[PDB]
């Protein structure tokens, strides 16, 4: 009911780790088993709460939120999926390494969960500029890994975006780092 | 009777706060010694687990003392921020 | 009403219980202490007929052995016989009180007493004492109804496992 969701959301900010871990586990196990009559405002609060918890200072809560992100996207309106993808993409470019790793893991989990078309198009549009020859080697590595995983999972779609992917991947073959060369070879 | 000379030396050292490494902040007993409540009772199964607990801020506290402190307060006593267990 | 209040004053050791030739190593002294809600041994204060005291023993011995009140007495014995400075009762003292209090009521008191001597050389916690009486009440001769995955302490189940082959 709405009361249970409200109390879980309220207790998710109890400043105590045990309370923060139990409520998130309850939310995850409720979403995993046929969540009933979740009003749009409840989706909004749940998405915002999970995104904020992804920045928590304890590893256990962040890991549980990352795992919960998967079953969440199974039943939500497409707009929340788009804004979650956008938030993960902009957090991937953050200077903090923990945020980059968390966003990459969340995006990989989302890609693995997804069997839907516009999400992949937006992700590819972001990664095309991400992989470009810039001064951040780690960002290039993460974007290459994400695109390789996305291509391995599904390749039937993105018919019109393949030339752009090839055009961005080709200059990476002469990068001084051999790991970049191997990763772009795998992506090709 | 021989002559030996050293060309180079490599050493590894560990750093910790000197205020609390010698003795716990909660209890003034030695860090390697048993806690205050583990000394009066010395014939129980809880006296064979009193070890050192470390955190992110490299603060060393007795496991029982920090567990009792984290029952009504959720901050590390010396740095005044959220405490997270790192090693035992 | 009168002349009874001065008994404590003149009292203020077997001489304390000369009304019935009682002995300190007996059930009745600790039963009376439980009736007087003494915190520990030989703990008396000013807050608390001779024929009435003499006749008290038959009746409240008869009444205490009934269930319910005996549960409260058994619970109070732990705090009465324990020093305030330690949460765990000593092994020898616990064995002595097991002999004194559970005389005959426990089916396997003699066998249970020989245990935790060459194996469990540690103090007894409060939870085992509380559940020992329930275990004795529920136990049977064959000991086939016991469960190893229940709500019993790790001492009771290991004692059951040790005593199972010998019967
Ligand atoms: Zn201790
Ligand atoms: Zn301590
Ligand atoms: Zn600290």
């Amino acid at each position: 009911a709405s009361y249970h969701i409200s109390n879980l959301l309220e207790k998710m900010t109890s400043s105590d780790k045990d309370f923060r871990f139990m409520a998130t586990n309850d939310l995850m196990t409720e979403l995993q088993k046929d969540s009933i009559k979740l009003d749009d405002d409840s989706e909004r609060k749940v998405v915002k709460m999970i995104l904020k918890l992804l920045e928590d200072k304890n590893g256990e809560v962040q890991n549980l939120a990352v795992k919960c992100l998967g079953p969440l996207v199974s039943k939500v309106k497409e707009y929340q999926v788009e804004t979650i993808v956008d938030t993960l993409c902009t957090n991937m470019l953050s200077d903090k390494e923990q945020l980059r790793d968390i966003s990459s893991i969340g995006l990989k989990t989302v890609i693995g969960e997804l069997p839907a078309a516009n999400v992949c198009k937006k992700i590819t549009g972001r990664l095309t500029s991400a992989i470009a020859k810039q001064e951040d080697v780690s960002v290039q590595l993460e974007a290459l890994d994400i695109m390789a995983d996305m291509l391995s999972r599904q390749g039937g779609l993105l018919v019109n975006f393949h030339p752009s992917i090839l055009t961005c991947l080709l200059p990476q073959l002469t990068s001084p780092r051999l790991a970049v060369r191997k990763r772009t070879i795998i992506a090709l | 009777k021989k002559r030996f000379e050293v060309k180079k030396w490599n050493a590894v050292a560990l750093w910790a706060w000197d205020i609390v490494v010698d003795n716990c902040a909660i209890c003034r007993n030695h860090i390697m010694d048993l806690c205050i409540e583990c000394q009066a009772n010395q014939a129980s199964a809880t006296s064979e687990e009193c070890t050192v607990a470390w955190g992110v801020c490299n603060h060393a506290f007795h496991f029982h003392c920090i567990s009792r402190w984290l029952k009504t307060r959720q901050v590390c006593p010396l740095d005044n921020r959220e405490w997270e267990f790192q090693k035992y | 009403r009168k002349k009874l209040e001065q008994l404590y004053n003149r009292y203020k050791i077997q001489q304390f219980c000369d009304d019935l030739a009682l002995d300190p190593a007996s059930i009745s002294v600790l039963i009376i202490a439980w009736k007087f809600r003494a915190a520990t041994q030989c703990e008396f204060s000013k807050q608390e007929s001779i024929e009435k005291l003499k006749a008290q023993i038959p009746k409240m011995e008869q009444e205490l052995k009934e269930p319910g009140r005996f549960k409260d007495f058994y619970q109070f014995t732990f705090n009465f016989a324990k020093n305030p400075g330690q949460k765990g009762l000593d092994l020898e003292m616990a064995i002595a009180y097991w002999n004194l209090v559970l005389n005959g009521r426990f089916k396997f008191l003699d066998l249970w007493n020989k245990f935790l001597l060459e194996h469990h050389k540690r103090s007894i916690p409060k939870d085992t004492w509380n559940l020992l009486l329930d275990f004795s009440t529920m136990i049977a001769d064959d000991m086939s109804n016991y469960d190893e995955e229940g709500a019993w302490p790790v001492l009771i189940d290991d004692f059951v496992e040790f005593a199972r082959p010998q019967i």
